[PDB]
Parts: structure tokens; sequence; C-alpha cells
């Protein structure tokens, strides 16, 4: 009945599971295996939602298991117990396999082949916290008991791959948990997550697994940029290295993602800029992906509006973002037309959202870039200029005053001007006629090193498949 | 059919208040007597939809506002009682003649073109909703493809009724493609006229000139608004798209715009400012263009939305080529030239500098003006390393993705 | 809901059964959807996103206004106020 | 935190803490410890001594110098610690202009150089001309020559074959990737 | 001097008139704007075609 249904999604567990198995027996692959898994895990996530929650329970249970069964079930008989199915027939048998877990081979002993088994009622039960959407003591319990199963053994290769996304999950729910509300408990608990954080990816790095590696990396820097620790930071990225082989596109995504915001902390504007078009093209278009693509546009914006660059008015209107951008479509405005008046009425006004966002820090630093970006326009309109009427424009007090501005703000060279103190004017230095000059040939050079870069991409991508396809059977 | 175009254009007067008070008068008039006579009372329910609580609204059946410019637009009960009739009486009438055709053998003629006086009874009093299943029925049937593009523009027309763009623009896309499969050169030119006007309505003036141009050497005046606009259509692109030269040539390879003369205030006012531009004079110049908003631009359905559009770009174009063809100018004598005082004029400028649409400087100590526009090999190397660059962006995202599958 | 034009990005990646979850992992990482919390948190409809024709809703291409000045009006009092200038000179 | 974590005395220690870094002259620092002072007190026991250190750095960003040298004069109304890295931060603010006044100036009178570098003694303006290498000479500063000296610099540190940029080595890599 | 069909420019900064009579628009420069023109057509065709992969 209830049985029946908890029995269709068993064997939909187990072909996956099976595959895999067969897999890693042969010799411990990284790709072929991650391909079935990565399937695997969007559908652990849409049976166990949507059907029942002891469904979880009955495979577990039918597994020979190390304890793992032990704490799943502490976990639903507090939400009331279930105890059905746990009856001959659903914890006798381990399962019809060929050899590789057979039910009848492993209660004999000649097997126990329950290891990968093991990684994936970890994977289930943790996904399951994160789809009912619980946090405090249930993420406690998931943490205490998988972090030592794991390393009371040195992984194997296909094992370890597994277990960076158990590091995952652990680490959200208890991120969260303490942005959930301010505790003395939560706030003792961070320093224990810390810690392992980084032991982790030290076991990644003996093994030189790439992605493993590149997951955990992702994790640490996102623990620094809550705790503003980016001191701390700056030295993690200066000795990354960063694998680009093995890796999901969605880690690849996050991870250029978050140089940008260490960069802009840093003023890095101009590497920080790249970085964030680049963390968009990996990403996918996705409803799914929404709430990562919103803190990467309004990321975006605001690297721009503090290089001066101002973004575009066209990217907050095309967007289906317009209403939470909507402070962002303000501030490249104000910027825009030299405004003090409005922005500091515009940071004040939408203060909490930039607050949550933790790009109420970066604005702050914009109020500086109102004045730059002011001069930068008067520059242009006129040609020579006197003291005062900028004064006018800008609500300024004095002509000595608006000279310490301009001073500094060619120090920077964004105006391109020379200031007339003699003669109360500021006059513009920018008449280009720099195609005679040797500026073209080193913009040329820096192109075509980028086009062949991308032969060399197109080489190691190309033949590796065919390679494959002489050593298949399909003749 | 014919009559909606009208109707339309003297309802968007009732639409808009910031146009002059006599002739918003005169439109409700006019649109009035045709509610009696041609059943427009639907579409006279649909000008307060376009409101609520907007200027123009004064209407008693609905929503009143006599706080509005307009106190013109108000219904009457008999009004509300008209419609009623009229409206089921002829729906009854007309379909049972058609019931009766349906009955009788012969449905590849017969019948298709009775159901296309259905969809035309509903165009005209402005049911798009059942103008559309109707004339649905017609194409249904196998006809000729020439009709089946005449009933597609019969929907098309209905879009710029309402004003509502998105309509037109899918019904477009199927002319598209059945017009050269007809290929028939009478809808031909119709289309065009058609798919201009949406080019006019959206920011993208250069396909309209082109549209429009074919539209003056031969026009199709049926269900497509009346000629002396067409002239007004083609002008206004006119002044947008081109630049002295190009302009004189459109309108003497247009004689039909000089024989037409001015002979409507819209067509008066774009008309004397197309001569100036290209004739360089810019001492009438700067009072034409106020002329042009007032006259054309807000009582137009599709220039509504470019009355701030359009002024801002204008002036950028007569100041740029007075500024291409000098070094140096003086301010005041600029200032001159076109008819305002010295400080105004900057203010103007001062906007279009930066956008860097211009490509020029103002010493405001010398008083000259400076224009270091590159026009050498140094234009084009700037220009280039633009698409160059996109290029490279194009190629990153695209060998990423398949890289990874 | 896509960033900038939506067709552009759809091609750039469709579904796959591997991503598809990795996708929610992403946004469950940043914490929100961020497009349905601002209005609870701002507890009324906004008129800041009516605060031009295309920042409600965009069927058009980009005029670069922004500001929405008629010009119209300056312009009008820029001519006769020189005129005046020169007939009391 | 709620508990002996929030103190009186936190609230006045972070304030000085935060101007040590700032007299470093990196806002690297700065913006980093920022960060962290935003989840713990900076709302809660709000800004009044606080926002001093926040308000300096961006006065000195912006580069609005009568500002700057204004909330450090009244930064010496603060006598008990705080007066201690006021002196640091007048100190340094002489030293920004006189790099600014390369880019703006190639001549200056003496009175003009006196009111920019916040001096109010001729003798004064004359005695850091002489340590900053300024060569005035007749009462004029020619700050072009200061130019040369800071441009050629940046050049004489060894990278330098491939900072110069050898037209003749850009088309020998060119060939190469070709011919890999 | 708007016609281009002697070039210069008018200088009434001064009040005299320059008169070039030199070249505008290098023929080798332009072409090579179409160049890039006919790619960006042809890299959006590739795409279509790397639709069937994803």
């Amino acid at each position: 009945l209830h049985h029946s249904e908890k029995k269709y999604a068993e064997e939909d567990q187990v072909q996956e599971l099976l595959k895999v198995l067969n897999e890693i027996s042969k010799t411990t692959l990284t790709l072929d295996p991650r391909y079935i898994w990565r399937s695997l895990k969007d559908l652990s996530s849409l049976r166990n939602q949507e059907l029942l929650n002891a469904e979880t329970l009955c495979f577990t249970v039918n597994v020979l298991y190390p304890d793992s069964s032990s704490f799943k079930k502490n976990l639903l008989k507090f939400i009331t117990s279930n105890h059905k199915s746990s009856v001959p027939g659903s914890a006798e048998l381990r399962n019809s396999y060929p050899a590789s877990f057979y039910s009848v081979n492993t209660e004999k002993k000649t097997i126990e082949v329950t290891a990968e088994i093991n990684c994936f009622m970890h994977l289930l039960v943790q996904l399951f916290l994160w789809d009912s959407k619980e946090l405090e003591q249930l993420v406690e319990f998931n943490r205490k008991v998988v972090i030592p199963n794991l390393l009371c053994y040195y992984n194997l290769r296909s094992l370890n791959l597994i277990n960076a996304k158990l590091w995952f999950y652990i680490y959200l729910s208890h991120e969260t948990l303490a942005r959930s509300s301010e505790e003395i408990n939560s706030d003792n608990q961070n320093i224990i997550l810390r810690s392992t954080m980084m032991k982790f990816l030290k076991i990644a790095s003996l093994k030189h697994d790439n992605e493993t590696k590149a997951m955990l990396i992702n994790l640490i820097l996102r623990d620094f940029l809550n705790n503003g620790e980016v001191d701390s930071a700056s030295d993690f990225i200066s000795k990354l290295e960063y694998p680009h082989t093995d890796v999901s596109s969605s880690l690849e995504a996050r991870y250029f993602f978050y140089l940008s915001k260490i960069n802009a902390i840093q003023l890095d504007y101009s590497t920080a800029n790249e970085y964030i078009i680049a963390a968009i093209r990996k990403a996918p278009h996705n409803s799914k992906s929404l709430g990562f693509l919103q803190q990467s546009n309004k990321l975006h914006c605001c690297i721009q509006l503090l290089m001066g660059d101002i973004p575009e008015l066209s990217f907050f209107h095309q967007s289906n973002m317009q209403k939470s951008l909507l402070p962002y479509y303000h501030l490249t405005k104000a910027v825009k037309l030299g405004d003090l008046k409005k922005f500091t009425s515009t940071i004040t006004k939408y203060k909490q959202l930039l607050l949550k966002d933790d790009t109420y820090q970066l604005c702050v630093r914009l109020r500086s870039n109102v004045i730059k970006t002011g001069i930068r326009i008067i520059s242009l309109t006129y040609k020579k200029i006197s003291l005062r009427d900028i004064c006018l424009k800008l609500n300024l007090d004095s002509e000595q005053t608006v000279e310490y501005m301009v001073s500094r703000a060619i120090r920077d060279g964004v105006i391109e001007a020379k200031i007339n103190h003699e003669d109360g004017f500021i006059e513009t230095t920018e008449l280009l006629n720099i195609y005679d000059s040797e500026d073209p040939q080193q913009v040329f050079d820096e192109r075509i090193k980028f086009a062949n870069q991308l032969h060399d991409e197109y080489l190691v991508s190309m033949r590796y498949p065919e390679d494959k396809k002489t050593q298949q059977n399909e003749k | 059919r014919v009559p909606n175009y009208e109707v339309s254009e003297k309802a968007f007067l009732l639409t808009q208040s910031k146009v002059s008070i006599e002739q918003r008068k005169e439109a409700a008039e006019f649109v009035l007597a045709k509610i009696k006579e041609e059943e427009m009372a639907p579409y006279y329910k649909y000008l307060c939809e376009e409101y609520l609580v907007n200027n123009g609204q004064s209407d008693l059946e609905h929503d009143e506002k006599s706080d509005s410019l307009n106190e013109w637009i108000k219904f009457d009960q008999e009004l509300y009682n008209e419609l009623c009739k009229k409206n089921e009486s002829k729906i009854k009438e007309l379909n049972e003649k058609i019931q009766k055709l349906e009955e009788d053998d012969e449905g590849e003629l017969e019948q298709a073109q009775a159901w296309i006086n259905l969809g035309e009874y509903y165009a005209q009093i402005g049911d798009k909703d059942n103008a559309e299943k109707t004339l649905g029925k017609s194409l249904s049937k196998a006809i000729s493809t020439g009709a089946k593009i005449d009933v597609m523009l019969t929907i098309a027309r209905l879009g710029f009724f309402y004003n509502d763009q998105l309509y037109v623009k899918e019904k477009l896309e199927a002319v598209n493609s059945m017009i050269e499969k007809g290929g028939d050169w009478e809808r031909r030119n119709r289309y065009k006229t058609y798919y201009g006007i949406h080019c006019l309505a959206v920011r993208n003036f250069k396909e309209a000139a082109k549209l429009l141009v074919d539209s003056l050497a031969t026009f199709t005046s049926i269900e497509l608004t009346s000629y002396e606009s067409i002239a007004t259509y083609a002008s206004v692109t006119g002044l947008f798209t081109l630049e002295r030269t190009d302009l004189k040539s459109k309108v003497i390879d247009s004689p039909e715009l000089l024989s037409l003369i001015s002979t409507t205030a819209a067509l008066q006012s774009i008309s004397s400012l197309t001569i100036s531009l290209y004739a360089s004079d810019y001492a009438s110049y700067f009072p034409y263009l106020l002329e042009t908003y007032a006259n054309v631009l807000i009582p137009c359905k599709y220039l509504n939305r470019h009355a701030d559009f359009f002024v801002r770009e204008m002036r950028r174009k007569v100041y740029a080529q007075l500024l291409e063809s000098y070094k140096t100018l003086s301010l005041k004598s600029m200032a001159s030239a076109f008819g305002v005082s010295v400080a105004f004029l900057d203010n103007d400028l001062g906007k279009f500098i930066p956008n860097k649409q211009l490509n020029c400087v103002i010493d405001r100590v010398n008083g000259i003006v400076e224009t270091n526009r590159p026009d050498n090999k140094n234009a084009q190397y700037h220009l280039l390393v633009k698409q160059g660059d996109g290029l490279l962006t194009k190629l990153q995202k695209y060998g990423a993705a398949v890289r990874l599958t | 809901m896509s960033t900038d034009v939506a067709a552009a990005q759809a091609q750039s990646k469709i579904d796959l059964t591997k991503k598809k979850n990795e996708e929610i992992n992403k946004k469950s990482l940043e914490e929100d959807d961020e497009f349905e919390d601002f209005p609870i948190d701002t507890w009324a409809n906004g008129e800041t996103i009516k605060s031009n024709a295309v920042t409600q809703t965009n069927i058009w291409e980009e005029n670069w206004d922004d500001v929405e000045v008629d010009d119209d009006f300056t312009n009008e009092l820029k001519a006769e106020l020189d005129r005046y200038k020169r007939e009391n000179q | 935190n709620h508990k002996l974590s929030e103190s009186d005395k936190k609230s006045k220690l972070i304030s000085l803490y935060l101007l040590n870094l700032l007299s470093q002259n990196n806002t690297t620092k700065f913006h980093s410890e920022l960060q962290y002072l935003d989840k713990h007190i900076k709302n809660l026991e709000d800004d009044s001594l606080l926002s001093y250190p926040i308000k300096l750095d961006r006065w000195l960003m912006e580069g609005s110098y009568q500002k700057a040298w204004d909330l450090l004069q009244s930064g010496s109304q603060n006598i008990s610690e705080f007066d201690s890295f006021t002196d640091i931060l007048k100190s340094a603010i002489r030293d920004e202009i006189a790099k600014n006044t390369e880019l703006s100036y190639d001549f200056l009178p003496l009175s003009n150089i006196k009111a920019l570098l916040f001096f109010n003694n001729e003798k004064e303006t004359e005695k850091f001309a002489l340590e900053r290498n300024w060569p005035i000479v007749n009462s004029k500063v020619y700050f072009n020559n200061q130019s040369k000296e800071k441009a050629d610099y940046e050049d004489e540190m060894m990278h330098e074959e491939d900072q110069k940029t050898n037209i003749i080595e850009k088309a020998m890599d060119y060939a190469i990737s070709i011919e890999n | 001097i708007l016609d281009k069909i002697f070039y210069g420019v008018l200088d009434q900064g001064n009040g005299w008139l320059y008169v070039y009579e030199t070249p505008n628009q290098d023929a080798t420069y332009d072409s090579a704007l179409e160049l890039v023109g006919q790619l960006n057509k042809v890299v959006d065709q590739l795409f279509e075609k790397a639709s069937v992969l994803y």
C-alpha cells in the first residue's frame, strides 16, 4: 500500500547504484561515474519531497548499514515514528544483485561491498533534511555522524568525489542556521565548522582529485565573505591554482563569482569586471539558478560604478529582474548626473535591502565616485571651465575645494585634464591621434594571443572523445 | 474597414489632453456622430479602460473626471441603450443570412466569403476578439492566397485601432510568410505601409524610412490612413535618418511630396522643418522644431511615444552637421544662428557631448567651440575594435558550452 | 526570467538532468530567489518601477531616457526670452 | 554574543583600532575589518565614534582634503589617546597632495604652493620642497622634471625587455604560435 | 563642406578656411569592418548547429 510506493522508489536508486558499482570495480573512474551520479542527485530530491519520508528508511534498513539506519530512525521517531516495512523481505534481503552486493553473498560474508552504498545513504539523509527545510538540531545530528565516518578510512578515489557534496549540505544548513537568528549557541559552533573545512581540503590535495578540491575551495571563500575576514581571504586566493578539468559548470560559475567579491574589497575593479561576466556565461539562465544570478548581477552593476564605467540603462529594463535590481538602477542614474543629493537619498532609502545582500558595504564607497564621475562629464562638456561654474553644478562651496577634488581624481587619471590655478580654469589634454602612437600594436598583440589560446582549447577538447570511439566496440 | 482609421485618429486627441482645446472639442463631435451611425460604441467604452484616473476622461457610463481638460467625451445613457440595441440586432440578422449559405452547397467560394463579411462588421465596430474568430473561419477554408493576405491585414489594422503594438507585431509576421507565397504585388504595397507604421511606433525609424518611400511611389488607401498623413510619416523618418544631401535627393526622388503641398497642419509643420535642415537654415529652424512637437507628435498615435525622444535626437543632428564643417566656432555667433542666448545653448549641447555622439568640447574662456572628431584612420580603428571585441565574446561562451558537453 | 535578452542565454544551456539540481544548489547557497522577497519587504507594489515608461514593462528598444523631461517647454522660453533681450537693447 | 562579548570597552577599542590601520595608508585592510563590524556592533551600539574613521576614509578617496583636514582638526579635540593617530594623518596628507600636483600643474607661485600643502609658514613650504625633491627655483616649481623621475623609476627595475615591448618580439610571438 | 566636395573646415575661431584636399576613409581598413561583419553572422550559425549537442 505504502510499501508499494517505497518499493518503486527503491528500485530506482538501485539501478543507478548498480551501474556505477560495476564501473569502479574495473578501475576507479571519475567523469563516467560522475555523469550517472549527477542524474541520481536530481532524482533523489523529486522522489523524497513528493513521496513519503520513510521511503528513505526502507532502503537504508534493507542494505547492510554500519550504523546509518540507527541515525536515520532517530530523526523519524521524533516527528511520529514509522516502523512499518522493517519486517522480513524489507530487513532480510540486501536487494537483488548479480554478485556485486547480492543478498545471499553478503549475508554469508564472502563480500561486504557496503562501501559506495554507505556514501549514498549519507546523501539521501542530508538531501532529505534540506528538502524538508528544517534547520537547528536536525542539522547538528547530520554533521556529527557522517564527518568522522568518512575519515576513519582513507577514501578511495571514487568514493571521495561523492563526499564533496556531503560537505556542501552540512555547511549550508549550518550557515543559514546562524543567519536565522543570533544565538550564543550558533556562534560557538561556527569555529567547529571552520576547522573541518580546511582539513577536508588538505585531504583533497593529497589525492589531487580536481572537483573535490574546487568545491571545497568555494565553501571556504563563502565563509570568509560572511565573517568579514577578507584579510584572511586575500592570502587564500593568492595560493590558488584552481583546476578547470573535471569540474562541473556549476563549480566554475561559483568560483569566478567569489574572486569578484574579494577583488572589489581590494579595489581591484578591473579584474573583478571580467570575472563576473565570466561567471554568468558558465552559469545557466534558469529560474532554478535565479538567486545565484541575481547576486551576480547586483555585484556586476556596482563594480562598474566603482570603475566609473556606469552600467547600461538597458541592463535593468530587458532583464526580468527589475525589482531586485531596483536600487542598482537608481544608483546608476545617481552617479550619472553627478548628484550627491540623489545619491545620499537612494542608499539611505534602500539601506536595508542593500544590507541583506552584503553590498551595503560597497555602496558607501560610491560617495567618492559621484564626485569623480561628475568631473569626467565636466571635462567633456567644456574644454575650459571656470572653477566657480563647477561649484554651481555639483553643489560645492569654494574654488579651492574643487581644485583638491580634481587634483586627486587625475592621480587616478580618469579625467585626463590638468588644472590651471593661475587662470582659474581646467583644460583637458584630450585630442587623441593615438593611431600615430604604438598603442594599437599592444592592443592587437593581446587579441591575437586570446585567439591562439582558444585554438588550444579547441585542440584538447576535440580529439579527446575521438580516441574513445576507436577504443569502444561498435563494429 | 475604411472608417476605422479616421475614428481612431480623432479618438487619440481625446486620449490626449496636452493637445489644443479647440482641436479636442472638434474631434469629440465627429466621433459621436459615427458612434450613432456606424456603431463605434464598443470602442468608446475602450477609451475609458485606457484611462482609469488619467486625463482625457469624463465618462459617465464609467469613471468620471471632469477635472480633466476633456469634458466632451462624456457618455449618455441614451448612448448605453443605443449600443445594446444595434449590437444585438445587427449580429442576429447578419448571422442568419450566413447560416442559410452554409445550408446550401459550395463552401469553397460562397461560405468563406460569407464569413469575411462578419469579420468586417466586427472590425468596423472595434470588436477585435469577435473579428478574429470569424475571419479565422475564412482562412480555415481554402481560397486565394491574395484573399488570405487581405484578411490578415484587416485584422492587423485593429491593433493600431486600440493602439496595442503587440497585436500588430504578431499578425504582420504571418503576412510576411504568406506575402511571398501569393507573390501578389497588389498587397505587397499595403504590407510595407502597415509595417512602416509599426516601425514608426517603435524606435527603429531606419526600417520605417525604407518601407515608407515605397509607399509614396504607390499608395494603397483602403484600410490605411490617408495619403497626407503618409507624407507626414515619410518626412518624420526622413529628418531623423538622413543628413543634408541624402535628404534633398529623397524629396526630389519623391515629386509627390512637393506637388501635394501642405494641406494639413501636421504636414505643414514637418515640411517646413525638412527644407531648413537641408538648405542649412538654422535661423527659422529652431522655431519649427517646436511646431512639430505640437502638431505632429502629440496628436499622432505612434509619435506620441516619441514626443520626448524626437526633440532630443533632432537637436543633435542640426548641431552635428554645423560642427563637422567647422574646426572652431564662436559660441555667441552659434547661439545667434539658431536664435538662442549663449548660456541657453550650452545646456542642450552638454547632454549630447558626453554621450559622445557629437565629438566636441566647449571652451568657456576663449568662448570657442573646438571640434576634435577623428575622421581618419583613427576613427575606423576606434569602431573596428568594438566589433572585434564582440566576436571575442561570442566565441568565449559558445566555446565553453560545446567543450563541457 | 533571464538577464537581458532571454533567447541568447536560453540557447547557451538547455535542460539537462546532470545540472538541474545543481542549479537549485547555487540559488539556495545565495539564500532566497531574490525576486519575490523585495515585494514583501517594501510592503506595497512599487511606484519606482513605474518611474519611467520602460521601467515597468519594456516592449520597445531602449530610448536612453531615464530623466524624461519635456524639452519643448524650455526651448519655447529660450526662443522668446532671447528675443526680448535683443528688443529691449 | 549576548554574554560579556559585547562591552562598553569593545566599542571604544574598535574606534582606535580602525584609526591605527588607516594610518598605515592601506585602505585594503580597512574595508576588510569594516565588513566584520557590520555583523557585530555598528547599528546595535550605533555609530557616534565608530562613525569617525569611516568618514575620514571617504574624504580621502574622493580627495576633498578641506573636509579631511577639518575632520582631523576636530579630532584634536579628542584628547585622550585619539590625538595620537591624528598627527600621523596630518603628515600623510601633505605627501598625498604633493603627488597629485605633479599631474595638475607645472607652474605654481609660492603662495599657491603654501595653501595646497596646508602650511601657514613660508619656510615650511620651502622645507618640504627640498625634502620632497621639488626644484623650486625663483619661487616656481617645475613639476615636469618631477614626473620624469617617477616615470624613470618605473622603467629602471629589471623586467625591462618585455616592459618596453619590442616590435620585433610581437611578430616572433605570432609566428611561433601558428607553427606550434 | 557639408557635401565634402573639396573637404576642409571653416575656422571662425579666427576667421580662416583650412583647405584639405587629402583622401578620407582608407579602403583596406574599411573592408576589415565587413570581414568582422560576416564572421559575427557566421558564429551565430555555428551556435545554431551546436544546439543539437545541448
